[PDB]
């Protein structure tokens, strides 16, 4: 019982539980856009988006990461470390 | 088919499985219903129980002096 | 020339042969004298295994 | 047994005139052969044990012992290629030729008339073992070892050789029969005691005791896996064949002084069940495991229980044969890694799939698989030392649970939890690996089937 | 303890008690709901005095909540099923065979597998040929004699793959 | 007790592995009427569990508890007997509570489906085991003791009391 | 690899226990919530369980009937 | 009973096959989960008759 | 392409030491079975007669079995 | 083939069977379907192998031993004395051993014919097992491992003598 | 507010009420520096001796090594005979020996005594 | 029932104690009423293989108990009639102990402390 | 059909075999515990009733 | 504590038992004479309940 993943999928679903959150837009949503850059928003509320990724995916990341993630990029980059899905 | 998948809702049920589910707990309820009026009477299994002896004394052999 | 002739063959070897301590040789002794001692209506294994009439027994 | 000993004297110059790449086929073949031609030896039955000659007589202790050697023979001589292979042919036809040697001094041993040739043949036991370890030892220590085994052996088996003269010469001919039947009880006075302490000090030295089981350790991680075979299997349970012969004589006086060698074999178990709970370097684990069940042995010697003797032939047969397989375990992964060690080379689940059963197997056979014969040895000394004293089943059962807790973690430190993703150098399962093992296992299962033949001649 | 720097950050080490704090109250608090509601609780007690800009009593009162903290710890938390000490932790490490191996099958097995051993085959090429001299040039030129990082620099300037690539790359897959 | 949790472990395994291997209580709660066949399961169950009456449970449990204080016992281990029923009781409530009733605590992406004729065929033959096949065990076998049967108030009826308190 | 996409803005809250979290937390003074992440946690086929003696009335559906008709047979 | 002990001692043997079955394989089985599940309904299907005889 | 590359270790020599194992044992398990099925088949054991009246016998003729 | 008189046995107290049953009877269906479908099969193979044994004839014999004298009647030393009488006592011992199994058989038949009720018809069998066991515990018991014959010699001089004591104390 | 965790020798002392996370002067800065130093060093000479294609063999570790050799060989050395680690073994090897030997005593006596009365339970007592 | 904490929390003489049961001797206060009937018949109570502590009272009704489920064993639910007739045997039986319990205890009570208050 | 034939009828056949013949001519082998008979039964082979139990009443 | 408390307790029970009102088993033939230890023809004994 595996249902595996996809890239397109996966961005989807990260820019849509992001868009679901309260003090950022659905009007500017970019993948490719920071967090402290543009958005402003704080590094205490950056890490709890970290942990909603993690109570979506089931998984921790660890401490050494969670200073450098920064933007949904590198998320779904590194969630595809972890589980490994490149068909 | 088998199951297809589906993101946050109510999941799909075929009516076979929750048929047979129903009837389950429908046969557990029908079965303790007939158990219950059948033949007992478990909380007195078929006995009143009688007095303590018969709170008498002059009787079964005492001797009142 | 470890298993196919020394394996198997040693197998049936001690499978059976003639059997140690004359085993079913004393079974069937056995059934013969506690036979005997049954028809003979003395009690089986009579104790004081050496005749208590041929000792000489050192006093005090 | 001539027609045993002669042709082990036909099978040394084999090993000189054959030639090369056909020595080895020769020597295999043709030792197998013999232990075909000892299979057929039990025929001792019923009132007395076979006995021909002036020369042999073989008992029933004798018999199995005697089968296990020449068994063990021909296994050992396939199993101590690939350290050898890259030395010469000259120096492989003198190793060769000394272990054929050193069988033919144990067939010698084992069926001795006098306990006179019984001592010239245990030291002749002694000699080859030593050239062995310290020709191929493969460690810098193997001077200390073959040092200490050799000056423990003679020193505490030297005044035997005068305690049997002094029985020459007190009670006639010392040959076992009519010692049988001229024993006499040698009460209390001190040169008794002196006597026994003799006798069955050299024996003690031979199994060991735990009082100096020093030698044993270094004497099987710094030997190679013949003369670590040979030497734990057939000398020690050689040693506990010896002392159950001699014990015939002198029963008046192990009652008063056999309570302090009890007492140092039961605490020493113990303690030695403890070291070996702790340590590394796998290669001494069987070695500690080897000084733990004959300890069991030793008190079910000096309790003299009829179902002790057999629950001790058992111990003896079956440890030998468990002791030799994990032995050879051990050397297969010595030679997948060059470490020795316990914590290193670990994993082995996925690589060598079949490999897990053995030391599954193995591991099984140490901690008494139910119908084993090792279950069978350990339950019936147990037996009759509940009925020897019945609170001393405390110290047996706690040997039991470390006995179980140290095989299971010498089977989980290395086959199990991770590979360690590294190492890259280890070679598939070889077949001599696997053909090793299936000459192991088959027949200690096809003797847990019908074990009337390993228990002694107090059947 | 880790790799890169060697001391977190004052902030850092706070992050972490907030990740640890969160993580402890889910694993308090059940139906969700109030567990938002505490967890709101909790972001309001961090903007309590968050923005002053003390050192000693930042440090001294992050100590109490400490303090305060392993009193309020949930004794058996919740922790995920892939987390050490959790459910799966290699679950299937039964058949997380290691790619060092696959070497050592008989060729016949490698007549039942053609193509992908000719690209491992190329794999190996490739490991080989881009090896030894610029990235030992590198990792015996471009650093200090002093290392001071567990971290390295990609092979930025021109060529081949970035320097100790295979045995990271080249993993199992942790999922069969 | 062996048909019980028999059918209690494969019902409650199966409900795990098909959802992803999750197994705690935290991040448990709503699945009523997520698949319907293995909640049927855990409820017949559980319910089972202390004897409710009267099903196979009740026959083995409560002829325990009625031998138990009619006897020469402890006068503290009957007391034990008291309170463990009624904490066995409580946390049958409690795993049932937790396991199906309250809101649906599991991520998305879900993988909700129990369609296997082989598990549909062992849970149902295994509760029908359940529903019968105590009574008829408990039925047709001779006495080999003395039943007692003859207990006065509060304590022929006293399993139920514990139970249902 | 497709999943549709049951979209956003499809929840404008609504959900009762958020309603009266969002009323607490007002009242306290924070006026930020997460977000609506559990309203897919409080409706669909969801909004409403049984009730836990309902857990034992689930089988009178059936019961009752073939109860009454079989003592009347 | 020749009919009652034959019984018993075939509920015995019947779980002795698949093992030495697979050890004497030499081959890649298939089915040999549907193996043990149908033999154990055999095993099953026999000793349901012995205490049935027992009872009676 | 859904099968994936599995990473089995090895299975030929094992396979092989098995096949080997198996050959080497059936080419006498079957000889020895039978063989001793056609004597305990064909030959039959033994009878329970005693020593007659004034005779000698050998020092086999006491064993049932005749393979024994 | 064993002799009844030797191995006891009760007499098949059999009962008849009374139904008062119209199912009927499944297990009376399912007994003749089992004689039918392997009884006969074992008949044939049985009978086909019992012509084969009538075609020739084997015959084991009891080997059969004289008494050489006895133990107290060699000397000191009598070397071709001692080893016949001590190898004629190893096989008193061994079928006495023999004995105490039989009986001991007994009283497992004794016990597994009557049930439960252990304290009915296991009387004389329990009584004869304890008599010979008091036997075997007083004469080959308590001696050790290396007997040859002359411990249990020592051990009968001194029971005897120590019974002589008691009856010379007690009379 | 809290009893401030003692610890043990079985129970540890977690990493955040160390308190030596809190005044972290530049000198065990620069200490943990080092030691990241230290750890950067040693992997990255594992890293260079372990990714090698042509490498074959085992990485052979000689702390391993070095360990093994100091718990087995160099214990002998360095060894002074001192009174407390005297007594201490006659009392760890000695004690528990004259316990037993005075239990085995206690025990044998009372049953040998015992069936030099004759009163043993000796009904049937054939296994010996 | 709380008679076991009278007893443990008020005398001990009054209070009848369990294991010592038979105190007095029989007919202290009733002329002649024995029969002890028992004809369950011992040779055939030994013959009907049943278990110890179950060669009592009321034995009869158990044979015929075990007769009808032997000669109807495919008839599942045959004997409930004897079934329930042994169980009202066993009633009175208990019923019967049960008298002789409260006898003893009033026994004790009322003529121990009539004559051990006024003697 | 013949999978199942061979799978349940072969030990049948060899253990029954085995059951009669050389096991019972071993003596002390395989005993039940015996048959009950009851105060209104009959014996089977030789035959004759047992006389039954007398009156009840009162029950 | 828990432990020695438990096992406390379990002393006081073993001082205090239940017991309920109930009089001993009235065995028919002198306590099941010949179906305890036996003696066939060493004692029987004259007892017998009198029916209460
Ligand atoms: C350890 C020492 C073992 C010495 C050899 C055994 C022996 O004879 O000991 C007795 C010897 C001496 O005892 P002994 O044998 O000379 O005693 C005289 C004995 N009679 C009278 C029977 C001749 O002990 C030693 O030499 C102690 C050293």
């Amino acid at each position: 019982d595996a249902p595996p993943l996809t890239l397109e999928g996966i961005k989807d679903r990260v820019l849509y539980v992001l868009k679901l959150y309260d003090k950022i837009d659905p009007e500017k949503l970019s993948v490719n856009s920071h967090f402290m850059k543009d958005l402003g928003l704080d590094s205490l509320d950056q890490v709890e988006i970290i942990m909603a990724m993690e109570d979506e995916f089931g998984f921790e990341i660890p401490d050494i990461d969670a200073e450098k993630l920064m933007c949904p990029q590198e998320i779904v980059d590194y969630i595809a470390d972890k589980k490994d899905v490149y068909e | 088919a088998h199951i297809e998948p589906r993101y946050r809702q109510f999941p799909q049920l075929t009516r076979s499985q929750v048929i047979q589910a129903e009837f389950f707990s429908a046969t557990m309820w029908f079965w303790i219903l007939w158990r219950f009026w059948h033949d007992s009477d478990a909380v007195l299994g078929h006995f009143p129980y009688p007095d303590p002896s018969q709170w008498t004394d002059e009787e079964l052999g005492i001797p009142p002096d | 020339f470890g298993f196919s002739i020394v394996l198997v063959l040693g197998s049936t070897f001690v499978a059976y042969l003639p059997d140690y301590r004359m085993q079913e040789w004393a079974r069937r002794e056995a059934e013969r004298l506690v036979k005997y001692r049954e028809a003979h209506g003395l009690p089986l294994m009579e104790s004081n295994c050496f005749d208590p009439s041929k000792i000489q027994l050192p006093e005090d | 047994m001539l027609k045993y000993i002669i042709p082990t004297m036909m099978l040394m110059p084999l090993t000189w005139l054959s030639k090369n790449s056909m020595i080895w086929i020769n020597t295999t073949l043709h030792s197998l052969l013999i232990s075909l031609t000892s299979l057929l030896l039990l025929n001792q039955f019923g009132d007395n044990s076979l006995n021909f000659s002036l020369t042999f007589f073989s008992d029933s202790l004798s018999t199995p012992l005697l089968i296990l050697t020449m068994w063990l023979l021909p296994l050992m001589l396939m199993a101590s290629q690939h350290h050898l292979s890259k030395e010469n042919l000259a120096r492989k036809k003198l190793f060769i030729s000394m272990l054929i040697l050193l069988q033919l001094f144990l067939i010698m041993t084992f069926t001795a008339t006098e306990l006179i040739f019984f001592y010239i043949m245990f030291e002749a036991t002694l000699v080859p073992t030593l050239i062995i370890i310290t020709r191929w030892g493969n460690q810098t220590e193997r001077l200390n070892a073959g040092l200490y085994f050799l000056f423990y052996t003679l020193a505490g088996s030297l005044p035997l050789l005068v305690a049997l003269i002094y029985i020459q010469n007190t009670m006639g001919s010392l040959n076992f029969l009519i010692l049988q039947y001229w024993v006499q009880p040698m009460p209390n006075s001190w040169s008794n005691t002196f006597m026994w302490l003799a006798c069955m000090m050299a024996f003690m030295v031979k199994m060991p005791l735990y009082g100096l089981h020093l030698w044993l350790p270094k004497a099987h991680v710094e030997a190679p896996i013949a003369g670590s075979m040979v030497l734990a299997a057939i000398l020690l349970k050689l040693g506990g064949y010896g002392m159950m012969r001699i014990t015939l004589l002198l029963n008046p006086i192990t009652d008063f002084m056999a309570y302090p060698f009890i007492m140092l074999s039961l605490w020493g178990m113990i303690m030695t069940s403890s070291i070996c709970l702790r340590q590394t370097d796998l290669k001494s684990l069987i070695a500690y495991s080897s000084v733990s069940h004959m300890a069991l042995v030793i008190v079910a010697i000096l309790i003299q229980t009829p179902w002790s003797y057999m629950g001790a032939t058992a111990l003896m047969i079956a440890h030998g044969l468990t002791s030799s397989m994990l032995f050879c375990l051990a050397n297969s992964n010595y030679e997948r890694v060059h470490s020795r060690t316990m914590i290193l080379a670990r994993g082995l689940q996925t690589l060598l799939p079949l490999m897990a059963a053995w030391w599954l197997l193995a591991s099984l056979t140490n901690l008494a698989l139910p119908p084993s014969i090792n279950l069978i040895g350990e339950l019936f000394v147990v037996m009759s030392t509940f009925s020897w004293s019945n609170i001393t089943i405390i110290l047996m059962g706690l040997n039991m649970v470390i006995t179980a807790l140290y095989s299971l973690y010498m089977l989980i430190t290395t086959q199990r939890g991770k590979h360690t993703h590294h190492i890259n150098n280890i070679l598939p399962s070889f077949t001599r690996e696997n053909a090793l093992m299936s000459l192991h296992m088959l027949p200690l299962l096809l003797l847990s089937l019908n074990p009337k033949i390993i228990l002694g001649p107090l059947y | 303890f880790l790799p890169s720097a060697a001391y977190l950050t004052h902030q850092q080490k706070v992050l972490q008690l907030y990740k640890r704090a969160l993580r402890h109250l889910e694993s308090r608090c059940v139906h969700r709901d109030k567990y938002r509601y505490f967890a709101c609780l909790l972001r309001a007690r961090f903007d309590e005095h968050k923005n002053e800009k003390d050192m000693v009593k930042a440090t001294q009162l992050l100590r109490e909540a400490e303090k305060e903290f392993w009193h309020g710890q949930h004794p058996q938390p919740y922790i995920f099923p892939e987390s050490p000490g959790g459910t799966s932790y290699e679950r299937y490490e039964c058949y997380k065979v290691p790619e060092w191996c696959l070497d050592d099958w008989h060729p016949s097995e490698k007549a039942m597998y053609p193509d992908y051993f000719a690209k491992r085959e190329q794999w190996k090429k490739l490991r080989r040929e881009s090896w030894e001299r610029e990235v030992k040039q590198l990792q015996e030129e471009t650093p200090v004699g002093g290392p001071r990082t567990e971290a390295l620099p990609p092979a930025r300037k021109q060529g081949d793959l970035p320097p100790l690539w295979w045995h990271i790359v080249t993993r199992p897959r942790e999922r069969p | 007790h062996a048909f019980f949790k028999a059918m209690l472990f494969m019902c409650s395994g199966s409900i795990i592995h098909s959802l992803n291997d999750e197994q705690d209580i935290r991040k448990m709660g709503g699945l009523f009427k997520a698949m319907p066949f293995t909640t049927t399961a855990l409820i017949i169950g559980s319910l089972a569990l202390t004897g409710m009456p009267f099903l196979t449970g009740f026959y083995s449990k409560d002829l325990i508890i009625e031998s138990a204080n009619t006897s020469y016992t402890n006068a503290w281990a009957l007391l034990m007997t008291l309170v463990a029923t009624s904490f066995t009781a409580i946390y049958s409530t409690r795993i049932i509570f937790f396991a199906l009733l309250g809101q649906p605590r599991f991520p998305t992406l879900i993988n909700i489906n129990e369609n296997n004729p082989f598990l549909i065929n062992s849970i149902k033959r295994l509760l029908i085991g359940s529903l019968f096949a105590g009574f008829i065990i408990s039925n047709n076998i001779p006495p080999m003791t003395i039943p007692q049967m003859t207990m006065p108030h509060y304590l022929k009826m006293t399993a139920l009391t514990v139970t249902i308190l | 690899s497709k999943m549709e996409l049951p979209d956003y803005k499809q929840w404008k809250i609504e959900g009762t226990p958020l309603e009266t979290v969002q009323e607490k937390l007002a009242a306290r003074g924070l006026r930020d919530p997460w977000g609506r992440n559990e309203a897919w946690r409080y409706m669909g086929g969801f909004a409403n369980n049984v009730s836990f003696v309902g857990a034992l009335l689930k089988g009178f559906k059936w019961g009752f009937a073939a109860f009454v008709v079989a003592v009347g047979a | 009973m020749n009919l009652f002990s034959s019984l018993t001692l075939v509920t015995l043997i019947l779980l002795t096959m698949p093992i030495a079955a697979i050890n004497f394989n030499t081959h890649k089985f298939t089915n040999y989960p549907l193996y043990v599940k149908t033999t154990i309904s055999c095993a099953f299907i026999t000793s349901m008759i012995p205490t049935m005889m027992f009872i009676h | 392409g859904k099968r994936l590359f599995i990473i089995k270790p090895s299975g030929f020599y094992d396979k092989r030491f098995l096949k080997l194992l198996r050959f080497y044992i059936l080419l006498t398990g079957i000889p020895v079975v039978i063989g001793i099925t056609l004597i305990n088949v064909f030959i039959g054991e033994a009878e329970l007669a005693e020593i007659p009246e004034g005779y000698v016998p050998e020092h086999w003729e006491y064993f049932k079995h005749p393979i024994s | 083939s064993w002799d009844k008189d030797v191995y006891p046995e009760p007499p098949r107290r059999t009962p008849a069977p009374s139904p008062q049953t119209s199912l009927p009877n499944p297990i009376t269906y399912l007994t003749k379907a089992f004689d039918l479908l392997v009884d006969r099969p074992v008949t044939l193979v049985r009978e086909f192998i019992e012509r084969q044994h009538a075609k020739n004839k084997y015959y084991y014999y009891h080997r059969e031993f004289r008494r050489v004298p006895d133990i107290t009647e060699c000397h000191e030393k009598d070397v071709l004395c001692m080893f016949e009488a001590e190898m004629q006592w190893k096989r008193d011992y061994k079928v006495d051993q023999e004995i105490v199994n039989i009986i001991q058989e007994r009283l497992k038949a004794c016990q597994q014919r009557e049930g439960e009720s252990h304290r009915q018809n296991c009387a004389k069998e329990l009584q004869q097992f304890t008599q010979v066991v008091k036997a075997y515990q007083d004469r080959y018991h308590d001696l050790g491992a290396h007997y040859s014959a002359r411990k249990c010699l020592a051990k009968q001089k001194q029971r005897m003598l120590a019974e002589r004591k008691a009856t010379k104390e007690a009379a | 507010s809290f009893p401030k965790y003692e610890p043990s020798r079985l129970a540890s002392l977690p990493t955040t009420l160390d308190p030596a996370e809190y005044d972290i002067s530049s000198e065990t800065r620069k200490a943990q520096a080092e030691r990241l130093a230290i750890r950067s060093r040693l992997k990255r000479e594992y890293q260079l001796q372990y990714n090698d294609p042509s490498r074959r063999g085992v990485v052979e570790d000689p702390a391993l090594i070095r360990w093994t050799c100091a718990r087995s060989a160099n214990v002998y050395p360095n060894f002074r005979p001192n009174t407390k680690t005297s007594l201490l073994g006659a009392l760890f090897g000695i004690g528990p020996l004259i316990f037993w030997y005075y239990v085995f005593k206690t025990d044998r006596d009372r049953k040998e005594k015992l069936i030099q009365e004759g009163k043993l339970d000796r009904t049937f007592n054939i296994s010996y | 029932g709380a008679h076991l904490a009278r007893r443990y929390l008020g005398d001990a003489s009054v209070e009848p104690e369990p294991l010592r049961m038979p105190t007095f001797p029989p007919d202290y206060g009733f002329p002649e009423r024995k029969e002890r009937e028992m004809v369950a018949t011992q040779q055939e109570m030994n013959d009907a293989q049943l278990v110890l502590q179950q060669r009592d009272y009321c034995a009869h009704y158990l044979i015929r108990f075990l007769k009808c489920k032997r000669d109807s064993f495919p008839n599942f639910l045959a004997c409930k009639h004897e079934q329930h007739d042994w169980d009202y045997c066993e009633h009175l039986d208990y019923v019967k102990r049960m008298k002789e319990f409260e006898r003893e205890r009033r026994l004790l009570q009322r003529k121990k402390r009539r004559e051990q208050r006024e003697a | 059909s013949i999978f199942a034939f061979t799978h349940v009828l072969i030990p049948v056949w060899i253990i029954h075999y085995y059951l009669k013949y050389h096991v019972t001519t071993k003596p002390y082998t395989i005993v039940e515990k015996k048959p009950r008979i009851f105060p209104g039964d009959t014996i089977l082979e030789t035959g004759e009733v047992i006389p039954p139990m007398k009156e009840f009443p009162d029950q | 504590g828990f432990v020695a408390f438990m096992l406390f307790m379990f002393w006081v029970g073993e001082t205090y038992p239940t017991y309920q009102p109930v009089g001993p088993k009235q065995y028919p033939y002198n306590n099941l004479y010949l179906e305890r230890g036996g003696d066939p023809n060493k004692e029987p004994e004259p007892v017998v309940h009198y029916e209460i």
